């Protein structure tokens, strides 16, 4: 099988479905989150499924 | 009606608490030429030898008192998953009624 | 088992034949009476008993075998069926039963 | 024929199917009425699985607040004198007899276990049992 | 087809036979069936049947036991009324003799003494070609004297046969079509179950032998 | 309800025995005890099974008893016979 | 005679003893079924080959397993076990599509009484255990009836020839529940690599889609 937690994520429909596509204006994009924020969860859960379909798009 | 709690709360095992150092009235159900097995309380019947007094004073029925130290003899070895088992209770007796 | 009483009949039959040929009246005869006259119309030079010639009723020829233990359908009749050794075992029970009996009285 | 693997599942389940697929001429007796009164858990085989870590069990003992009482009266006043009688159902025993006073005076007056325990003692003394251990 | 009415007619009726009068959680308590052997001696699969523990001791649930002891007196009433074949067994040597006795006195059969491989399996080659195994094994000690699952389960559980057993905090319920949970070890809690089966099975032939009565009237 | 059991710690608990040196305090001048936990006419220290008490203290009592026997205190070969005429703590059977 | 025997593999054993030292002892492996979803297999042992087939038939025909199908040409659902180091991945398949599969299973699967499905094993070829766990995975497949009985919901089957029409393949015997499930996203689920290379198309192989004899 697959090694990772969620393989998914790695997965090339998954990176496909992703329904977002920047403008050509924004040339780069920084995140900060920390690590027990337990209100950071939404970000660090964000920065584990979503930011590969972001840069696959 | 009444609750098994109750009736166990109420029981005279709970009041009996542990069976070590304590004394107990029972009688025999069977008998063989050497030795008796008294049926005292609880599961277990204790295996006994009888004594050199008053030897032929013991037969069906008979009321003696006696104390015991466990209701099962058991022990877990090193290589036992479960504890070996003895299917009898030690006990020793000094007196009668 | 028709075969037993057949042979039994066959053989009460072949004992009066067996009277009559030798020459006496078939009211009174005997077992030692049917070996003499078997030695003696038909002697043998073998050794053994069981290999010589033997006019013996049938109920000592054949060996006795347990009839149908259990009914033509259903339960079996004997209460140890379902075991082996039944017959052992019922035995051992009633001895045992007489034993501790005994006990509560007291080649 | 009858199916001989019993790990594979339970009897009704395989005696249900097989009749179903059309294998066994017909059911048989026990088939109807365990149907008609099914027990509270399916026979099913399963392997035991000894424990690891912390799994140690659900279960849990059984004590009491006045299994307390009994164990300070075995410690204090120890091996009653009174053989215990163990075939009498509700047989009153010395310790019973003494867990009563001990819970009636505690729950009456509402004073201190160990001054209600030496009055208690006080008690069973003027009604006359004896005290030796 | 008036004959399958008759058979099936008591499945319908709950308790039909009263087998529920026989048993009370008092008579369970006096004859000691609520005790069990020390947590050394504990079975995970028993875990759930065990009310409790007190002084390293495992202590039954009687609600649970009376459950499965009604259960367990249906079943074998109406298997009774069907004159299904009923088989004890009980390797404890030290009520082979009541066993057997009350044995004879139902007319259903058992076997206390040493039990032969595949006696069961082999029957045929055994005893004979055309055989009728038994309907119904009970086992008022479900475990051998070295404390095995004696084969017998295994057997019946392989040939589609149902088993009702005691079963002990050291026993194997797993396999067990009806387990009872209670004392297979305490003389009056097998005396108990000794008579609590006598009443059932003889009153199911009772009523089969009335039944038949109002049947061959009508 | 009320009859039920609780969740309660077990009152019968026997309070864990104690060495007979447990609470004491042992030193390396104490000659007259190290020479009772030490074999009379060998020399021999006697283990835990003969002596019976705690692993602390037996660690102690032995390095304090080599410690005597290097300073002077005691002899290394032969118990002093003067202390022999003293409570029989170690358990044995050749006598 | 509703039961159809086949022998799936014999070989020659051979263990060595005193004085005549090696012995031929032929194993045979066997399986029965009706082609109704009853079948079983076992092994016989015996110095003769036609004597161990007899035994190993008798004792088959003793020795079965039942197992369900969906509509009587396939399994429920895939299964993907392990079984002494021999991993087997069924896949469920629609009419039409025929059985590619390894032989042993085929002729199985011709017994029991499904027309199509497919298959893979990986890892070793022991063909003994190959039909054990083969039966353990086809009885511990759950039901449809049973899986909806468990759960509280209404199945909905979809087809690729039927529109998006909900097909109700079988609804719970007890009370429905009343809630419906949760959206379960991004799943924890351990996937296999190769299937979902075949998936995504990348992957190449001559030997993957051969156009085999019938079945
Ligand atoms: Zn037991
Ligand atoms: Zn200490």
């Amino acid at each position: 099988p697959m090694k990772g937690r969620f393989p998914i994520r790695r997965t090339l429909q998954y990176l496909s479905q992703g329904n977002v596509v920047f403008k050509d204006s924004v040339k780069v994009m920084t995140v900060n989150y920390n690590t027990h924020g337990e209100l950071g969860e939404g970000a660090r859960k964000f920065v584990f499924f979503n930011i590969p379909q972001i840069q696959y798009k | 009606v009444e609750s098994f709690a109750s009736m166990l709360r109420h029981s005279p095992l709970t009041q009996m608490g542990p069976a070590k150092d304590k004394l107990v009235i029972g009688r025999i159900f069977h008998i063989v030429e050497n030795d008796l097995y008294i049926d005292f309380g609880g599961k277990f019947h204790c295996v006994c030898r009888r004594p050199e007094v008053d030897g032929e004073k013991y037969q069906k029925g008979t009321r003696v008192r006696l104390r015991l130290l466990d209701l099962e003899l058991t022990s877990r070895f090193l290589g036992a998953t479960t504890d070996t088992t003895v299917l009898e209770a030690n006990a020793v007796l000094l007196g009668i009624q | 088992e028709d075969f037993i009483k057949k042979q039994i009949e066959e053989f009460n039959i072949g004992k009066r034949h067996l009277a009559n040929m030798m020459g006496e009246d078939p009211e009174t005869f005997t077992q030692e009476d049917i070996d003499r006259a078997i030695a003696y119309l038909f002697p043998s030079g073998l050794f053994e008993k069981r290999a010589r010639p033997v006019m013996k009723h049938p109920e000592q020829i054949f060996p006795r075998q347990r009839a149908i233990q259990w009914g033509e359908d259903g339960r079996p009749f004997h209460y140890l069926f379902y075991t082996g050794k039944q017959s052992y075992y019922s035995l051992m029970h009633d001895v045992y039963g007489m034993l501790l009996n005994l006990e509560k009285h007291q080649r | 024929a009858g199916s001989r693997l019993e790990t594979v599942g339970s009897i009704f389940s395989r005696t249900r199917d097989l009749v179903r697929a059309g294998v066994l001429k017909e059911k048989p007796l026990w088939f109807d009425v365990y149907d008609a009164f099914p027990p509270l858990r399916e026979p099913v085989f399963q392997r035991p699985r000894v424990r690891y870590g912390k799994a140690k069990a659900p279960i849990q003992d059984i004590w009491y607040h006045e299994d307390r009482i009994r164990a300070k009266f075995y410690s204090v006043y120890g091996s009653g004198q009174r053989a215990f009688d163990l075939f009498n159902p509700n047989f009153k025993s010395t310790c019973q007899r003494f867990v009563e006073k001990y819970t009636e005076l505690q729950k009456l007056g509402e004073t201190d276990e160990e001054k209600l325990f030496v009055e208690t003692g006080k008690a069973l003394l003027a009604e006359g049992v004896i005290l030796r251990r | 087809d008036f004959n399958d009415k008759i058979l099936n007619e008591p499945l319908k009726h709950s308790d039909f036979f009263n087998v529920k009068e026989l048993f009370s959680v008092r008579s369970l308590f006096d004859a000691r069936v609520h005790l069990g052997h020390k947590a050394g001696c504990r079975h995970r699969f028993m875990e759930p049947y065990i009310f409790g523990s007190r002084l390293d001791h495992d202590i039954i649930d009687l609600e649970q036991t009376a459950t499965h002891l009604q259960l367990a007196l249906n079943f074998t009433a109406h298997m009774a009324y069907r004159k299904g074949i009923i088989l004890f067994i009980s390797r404890n040597r030290q009520f082979s003799y009541l066993i057997e006795n009350m044995a004879r006195d139902c007319g259903e059969y058992a076997h206390t003494r040493y039990f032969r491989g595949g006696m069961l399996t082999n029957a045929r080659l055994l005893f004979g070609p055309t055989v009728r195994l038994p309907d119904l094994i009970i086992f008022l000690h479900t475990l051998n004297n070295i404390f095995e699952p004696h084969v017998a389960v295994r057997d019946a559980a392989k040939m589609n046969i149902p088993t009702v057993g005691i079963v002990d905090t050291n026993c194997n319920p797993c396999l067990i079509t009806y387990p009872v949970p209670g004392n297979d070890d305490s003389p009056l809690a097998v005396h108990l179950y000794c008579r609590l089966f006598q009443t059932a099975i003889t009153r199911a032939k009772e009523k089969r032998q009335q039944v038949e009565a109002l049947y061959r009237l009508q | 309800n009320e009859d039920l059991p609780i969740s309660m710690e077990n009152p019968y608990k026997e309070p864990l025995k104690k060495c007979i040196l447990c609470g004491k305090h042992v030193d390396y001048k104490n000659v007259q005890l190290l020479s009772q936990f030490v074999s009379p006419f060998t020399g021999c220290i006697y283990g835990r099974h003969i002596t019976g008490l705690c692993g602390k203290k037996q660690k102690e009592i032995t390095k304090a008893i080599k410690r005597a026997q290097i300073m002077g205190f005691m002899p290394v070969t032969y118990k002093d016979p003067a202390y022999l005429k003293d409570p029989k703590v170690c358990n044995i059977r050749y006598r | 005679e509703d039961f159809d025997t086949r022998i799936l593999e014999v070989r020659n054993v051979f263990t060595m003893t005193a004085k005549e030292g090696r012995k031929k002892s032929i194993r045979v492996l066997v399986a029965v079924g009706n082609g109704k979803g009853a079948a079983g297999f076992s092994i016989g042992k015996a110095t003769d080959r036609m004597d161990a087939f007899r035994k190993a038939k008798n004792r088959a025909v003793h020795h079965l397993h039942y197992i369900e199908r969906y509509e009587d040409h396939t399994i429920f659902h895939d299964i993907s076990l392990r079984f002494k180091r021999t991993h087997i991945k069924m896949k469920k398949q629609p009419k039409g599509y025929g059985l590619r599969c390894h032989r042993a299973i085929i002729t199985i699967c011709r017994l029991i009484g499904i027309k199509d499905m497919y298959a893979k094993v990986s890892g070793s070829i022991n063909m003994l255990s190959l039909t054990q766990g083969l039966f353990r995975g086809l009885s511990r497949q759950e039901t449809h009836q049973q899986l909806a009985d468990k759960k509280g919901l209404h199945v909905v089957e979809i087809r690729e020839e039927c529109g998006p029409l909900p097909i109700v393949v079988a609804s719970p015997r007890g009370p429905l529940r009343k809630d419906p499930e949760p959206e379960d996203e991004v799943p924890d689920v351990k996937l296999d690599w190769e299937d979902v290379k075949t998936a995504q198309g990348m992957k190449r192989s001559v030997w993957s889609n051969l156009k085999r004899a019938a079945t």
